[PDB]
């Protein structure tokens, strides 16, 4: 199957130049189209036929395509350019399909980095009385708005029962997120402790609770 | 946009199923959509920015050593050794050629077909459908009408005349 | 002006079917393909297939060949996509888009998208549990909140102290759990010194089930 390969993340400061690569087998012989999708909005064409620009798209958007890599270049990046970007080609072969890249999230750093605050709530005794148990991990006041959460049960990782929200802006324009671990009341008392691990920009913050 | 009233300098109108364009006189190349000129056979220091093919010019490339190449003009790409619009880079038409559809803000490459063929909406608008195309060329020169030559409409001497057209 | 207008959000049970429409206007319907693109939450765009408005010809990605049927009505220039045997984990947004009928034309206009939520659940009010502050939930300030468990459908609204308390409050987006039920939490950062003197009551409102819950949150 024909594949388009994009990097998952690109981060730039306002005014800098961002480059988003789209790798493909002999992609230079194909017409590459680029689409911009802001969070919760409709995808929008920004570059088509390798380097043509629709009216309304600023000149600082430019595209190139050669060999095995097509590139979207955004000069003088602004906060409004923060969005996901997808490349797209038509596979002329017998498979006869349109192909989208994996998408690239462009982060535009509009404020200094901020490590998150982690607060881990144990299950309330009320919920235990209802024969359920939910651990609530509060992640607040971080920037940029991307984290990864891992749950540990007595020094061992936890797979099932985890739900995590996509980060969203707080009142102070910093990001917040939440992670829930669902247990049975027996599992809650069976282990000596449970831990919530939040990874943000390489450094991990950890919080632990125990039955009490 | 090329029309039936367009004068093709050093050239002449030709008609296909969906468009008109200028075709150059023998050994000439298009330097513009309405202008034909002589073409350089090899790009060198004395031929910079001079025509070397349809919609292509000679360019100098500073280097060690200095190199020269025939480069397509802006908006054109080299495809099967010919300069065609970049919107047509991936368009194969069969019994026709790809042209520019500019009826929308977003341009697209679409097919225009040899006489007798029309774009087949059931086959990616390729030239796989039989259909008639009436000639619209005004051939107002002496003893010449519209004739289908190698699948395209052009003005040509009437039956019994040869190149102005003489008997 | 070219417009692609899709039908509204849908809620369906696993194994059921749904038919989403894409009303088109402002251009010659028969000159452009209609494509459908699926997007699971937090995931990338995925091309599903196209329909040719002239003959109703369809071209599907292999992975959607078995449970997707694309049709069109030329008299009202509307395209349709029917999903069959919906999977319990198949909640996703579906976009329609057009491009010129030719090879490799870009998708110049898109519909606004249609959310299809798949859940076996029916209307159900939420359970509300307190997230009590304590010695471990205290820099020089403390966090407390309310856990709003297992409601259906969306939405719930949470206020604190009947709206009198706003600064520090953050209500999170809901999560759609494997059970097909939603859960969220609303949290508020407060001065630790005011604990035991200030009263914190979260007001949970679930209009679909006609349920209101007020939960006083006190220190452990």
């Amino acid at each position: 199957s024909y594949v388009l390969t994009q990097p998952p993340s690109v981060s730039v400061a306002p005014g800098q130049t961002a480059r988003i690569t789209c790798g493909g087998s002999n992609i230079g012989s194909k017409s590459v189209h680029w689409y911009q999708q802001k969070p919760g909005q409709t995808p929008m064409l920004v570059i088509y036929y390798d380097y043509d620009r629709p009216s309304g798209i600023p000149e600082r958007f430019s595209g190139s395509n050669s060999g095995s890599t097509a590139t979207l270049t955004i000069s003088r990046v602004e906060a409004g350019d923060e969005a996901d970007y997808y490349c797209q080609v038509w596979d002329s072969s017998s498979d006869h399909v349109w192909v989208f890249g994996g998408g690239t999230t462009l982060t535009v750093l509009g404020q200094p980095k901020a490590a998150p605050s982690v607060t881990l709530f144990p299950p309330s005794s009320e919920e235990l009385q209802a024969n359920k148990a939910t651990l609530v991990c509060l992640i607040s006041d971080f920037y940029p708005g991307a984290v990864t959460v891992a749950w540990k049960a007595d020094s061992s990782p936890v797979k099932a029962g985890v739900e995590t929200t996509t980060p969203s802006k707080q009142s102070n324009n910093k990001y917040a997120a939440s992670s829930y671990l669902s247990l049975t009341p027996e599992q809650w008392k069976s282990h000596r402790s449970y831990s919530c691990q939040v990874t943000h920009e390489g450094s991990t913050v950890e919080k632990t609770v125990a039955p009490t | 946009k090329v029309t039936v009233d367009t004068v093709c300098k050093r050239g002449f109108l030709i008609q296909m199923s969906g468009h008109l364009e200028c075709k150059c006189e023998n050994d000439l190349v298009l330097v513009n959509e309405e202008t034909c000129e002589e073409k350089v056979l090899k790009c060198d220091e004395k031929t910079v920015n001079k025509p070397c093919g349809d919609f292509s010019k000679c360019i100098k490339i500073d280097g060690n050593p200095v190199s020269y190449a025939c480069k397509c003009n802006l908006g054109y790409d080299m495809v099967n050794n010919v300069c065609i619009p970049n919107e047509c880079k991936q368009v194969t038409c069969g019994n026709g050629k790809c042209i520019l559809d500019t009826s929308n803000p977003v341009k697209t490459g679409v097919c225009s077909c040899n006489i007798g063929k029309v774009p087949n909406v059931q086959d990616q608008n390729k030239c796989s459908k039989d259909g008639e195309t009436k000639c619209s060329l005004k051939c107002l020169k002496e003893q010449e009408t519209c004739k289908a030559v190698d699948g395209i409409y052009k003005c040509d001497c009437k039956d019994g005349f040869i190149i102005i057209c003489t008997g | 002006q070219v417009q692609l207008v899709q039908s509204g959000a849908e809620v369906k049970k696993p194994g059921a079917s749904v038919k989403v429409s894409c009303k088109t206007s402002g251009y010659t319907f028969t000159d452009y393909y209609i494509h459908w693109v699926r997007q699971a939450p937090g995931q990338g765009l995925e091309w599903m297939g196209w329909i040719n408005p002239t003959d109703g010809g369809t071209n599907y990605a292999q992975k959607f060949q078995d449970w997707v049927t694309m049709t069109r009505d030329t008299s009202i220039t509307t395209a349709y996509m029917e999903l069959s045997r919906l999977r319990s984990d198949g909640t996703a947004v579906y976009f329609c888009a057009r491009d010129r009928i030719t090879t490799a034309a870009p998708f110049d206009y898109w519909g606004q998208g249609t959310l299809v939520t798949v859940s076996s659940a029916s209307t159900k009010g939420p359970s509300v549990f307190p997230l009590a502050p304590s010695s471990k939930s205290t820099g020089g300030t403390a966090a407390l909140g309310c856990l709003v468990k297992d409601y259906f459908p969306e939405p719930v609204t949470v206020s604190w102290n009947s709206g009198a308390l706003t600064s520090g409050v953050h209500t999170f987006p809901a999560v759609l759990q494997s059970s097909g039920l939603y859960s969220l939490s609303s949290v508020v950062t407060v001065p630790s010194s005011s604990l035991g003197t200030q009263t914190y009551i979260c007001n949970v409102n679930h209009k679909p089930s006609n349920t209101k819950v007020d939960k006083k949150v006190e220190p452990k």
